[PDB]
């Protein structure tokens, strides 16, 4: 099992600081190159830093050039980055990558870290249901920030035919909707969190 | 010489164990912690290149025939022809840094491990002044170290 | 960006397909071309390393080829589930510094059409309470990936308020999406009927409520 698994990215604001931090995980870290590559949402990749394996080789991209700062711990199997004087448009999911020491590419990824530099309040989710007036039943997270949020139901064990929906952005505030069609004729609940407020709501729909 | 420097220390202590035959302990001061994974990974590559490549060493060895520190410093000669071609690739460097070690041993065999010291400086020299570029592209021994890691 | 990918390209069902990457002789004139999937949720997942060598997982219908300084990635024998942005990557050494193309997403448009299963949600009781409320219209199993959503209150239109979010693929390869009618509460209690039609590829499927339930 090799695994990369990114920390540290919320809400910060234009101006704050924020550090990612990824683990490396089934592998000899200390003989890989590092990279960050970062991704806002809905554009395009871009590359951000780079770093050999004992960090003698550091390399960034123009845009974070000054402002980041690439590091790893091979101790701690850990790689950093400090991300110093955000502005709105480092609102990325930061992945991070594993190098092919052989060929440079990019094997292993992380699933990505979301950084959300904004003003805005971290406001927690208003988990509401969404019941009818073979029943898809369904719950409106709303007025949430910053994205992520995540909705499982029964806790995890209720996975097939739950439609999880792109979020919207009203005034400031995110609003997701998640829904299942599930058979007619016992409970079904949706598991809501908002890891950014610390929110865990379960919230059950009765027709 | 920034790199000259790294890699003058990482080419001497796999030469001097190779005619040693029992690794040097102490930490490396120039090269930090990349010489400690480069040389542990120098050991592996190197000892492949010399079974691989004996027969062809020692046929180099006894037409190229060495017996003093003079011999050890024209090598530079022929070491060049690694590269009088094109072709650049960590294979090349191995096999530079594998055969100056194959002659490490020699050199023990006839009593002249003071001609280690230069042998070391010969090689560095063919490699580091004439593919520093190439060397600084592939993130230097940090990329030697990855280029040749298995898993 | 560097590296100059389409935004967008497409094919039908078993056809070829081929995703080129414009490079440069200190990008892809020097180093290799990489490529790597992002499919609908995912991160990206190496697709094709050093030019043209597949790793293990990616089928032989994907092939790579570095012309000069450009570089074609070719999807051989097209399937529904490689709607996904392809992204080249390049190391470049003018930059001293990787560079991925701007991204294609490759899309399949040769499959059976199917209709959204729509359907309208009536607001929260919850959310009433907060002197707010929202309709919810849960719009899923549509394909080709394109809805228009209206609303309609007692027959009139609506224009202000509503919202509606872009089209999710599915893993069934049809798409979803959503769109939500914001009211206060007394213009909730102050209208009856509340209608929701989606267009479809010519055909409207619609489904309203009215609050006497
Ligand atoms: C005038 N030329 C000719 C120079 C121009 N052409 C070269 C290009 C070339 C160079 C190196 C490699 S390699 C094995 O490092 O990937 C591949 C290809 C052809 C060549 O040398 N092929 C080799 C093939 C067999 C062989 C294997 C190991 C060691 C030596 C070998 N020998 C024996 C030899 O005497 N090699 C001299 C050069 C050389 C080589 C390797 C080393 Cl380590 C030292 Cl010190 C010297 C010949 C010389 O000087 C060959 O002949």
């Amino acid at each position: 099992q090799v695994t990369l698994k990114e920390s540290g990215g919320g809400l910060v604001k234009p101006g704050g600081s924020l550090r990612l931090s990824c683990a490396a995980s089934g592998f000899t870290f200390s003989s890989y190159s590092m990279n960050w590559v970062r991704q806002a949402p809905g554009k395009g990749l871009e590359w951000v830093s780079s770093i050999s394996s004992s960090s003698s080789y550091i390399y960034y991209a123009d845009s974070v050039k000054g402002r980041f700062t690439i590091s790893r711990d091979n101790a701690k199997n850990s790689l950093y980055l400090q991300m110093n004087s955000l502005r709105a448009e480092d609102t990325a999911v930061y992945y991070c990558a594993r190098q092919v020491g052989a060929t440079w590419a990019f094997d292993i990824w992380g699933q990505g870290t979301l950084v959300t530099v904004s003003a805005a309040k971290t406001t927690p989710p208003s988990v509401y249901p969404l019941a009818p007036g073979m029943v898809t039943l369904g719950c409106l997270v709303k007025g949430y920030f910053p994205e992520p949020v995540t909705v499982t139901w029964n806790s995890g064990s209720l996975s097939s035919g739950v439609h999880t929906f792109p979020a919207v952005l009203q005034s400031d505030l995110y609003t997701l909707s998640s829904s299942v069609t599930v058979p007619s004729s016992e409970t079904v609940t949706c598991n809501v969190a908002h890891p950014a407020s610390s929110t865990k709501v379960d919230k059950k729909i009765v027709p | 010489d920034d790199l000259y420097r790294q890699s003058l220390e990482i080419i001497s202590r796999y030469l001097r164990e190779q005619a040693t035959g029992s690794k040097d302990s102490k930490p490396l001061g120039e090269a930090g912690a990349a010489g400690r994974r480069a040389l542990e990974t120098l050991r592996r590559v190197g000892d492949g290149v010399q079974r691989n490549h004996e027969t062809a060493f020692q046929g180099m060895l006894r037409k190229l025939d060495i017996k003093n520190e003079d011999d050890v410093k024209s090598l530079s000669r022929v070491m060049i022809h690694v590269f009088s071609d094109g072709v650049t690739n960590w294979g090349r460097i191995v096999t530079l840094i594998s055969f100056g070690a194959f002659v490490a041993k020699h050199l023990k065999t006839i009593n002249q491990e003071s001609c280690i010291e230069p042998l070391a400086e010969s090689i560095t020299d063919v490699l580091v002044r004439t593919k520093r570029d190439w060397l600084v592209k592939q993130r230097g021994w940090d990329g030697f170290v990855e280029f040749f890691h298995v898993e | 960006s560097v590296l100059t990918q389409p935004p967008s390209a497409s094919g039908t069902p078993g056809q070829r397909v081929t995703i080129s990457c414009s490079g440069s002789s200190s990008n892809i004139g020097s180093n290799t071309v990489n490529w790597y999937q992002q499919l609908p949720g995912t991160a990206p997942k190496l697709l094709i390393y050093s030019n043209n060598q597949r790793p293990s997982g990616v089928p032989d219908r994907f092939s790579g080829s570095k012309s000069g300084t450009s570089a074609s990635l070719a999807i051989s024998g097209l399937q529904s589930e490689d709607e996904a942005d392809y992204y080249c990557a390049a190391w470049d050494d003018s930059l001293n510094a990787w560079v991925f193309g701007g991204g294609t997403k490759l899309t399949v448009l040769g499959q059976p059409k199917s209709s959204p299963s729509v359907t309208l949600f009536p607001p929260s009781s919850e959310e009433l309470e907060t002197n707010k409320a929202t309709l919810v219209c849960t719009i899923t199993d549509f394909y080709p990936g394109v809805v228009t959503v209206d609303w309609k209150v007692d027959g009139t239109p609506v224009t202000q308020g509503m919202e509606t979010t872009q089209p999710s693929k599915q893993s069934n390869n049809k798409y979803m999406a959503s769109s939500y009618l914001t009211l206060t509460a007394r213009a909730w209690e102050r209208h009856s009927s509340y209608s929701c039609q989606v267009t479809h590829e010519g055909h409207t499927v619609e489904k309203s409520l009215s609050r006497a339930d």
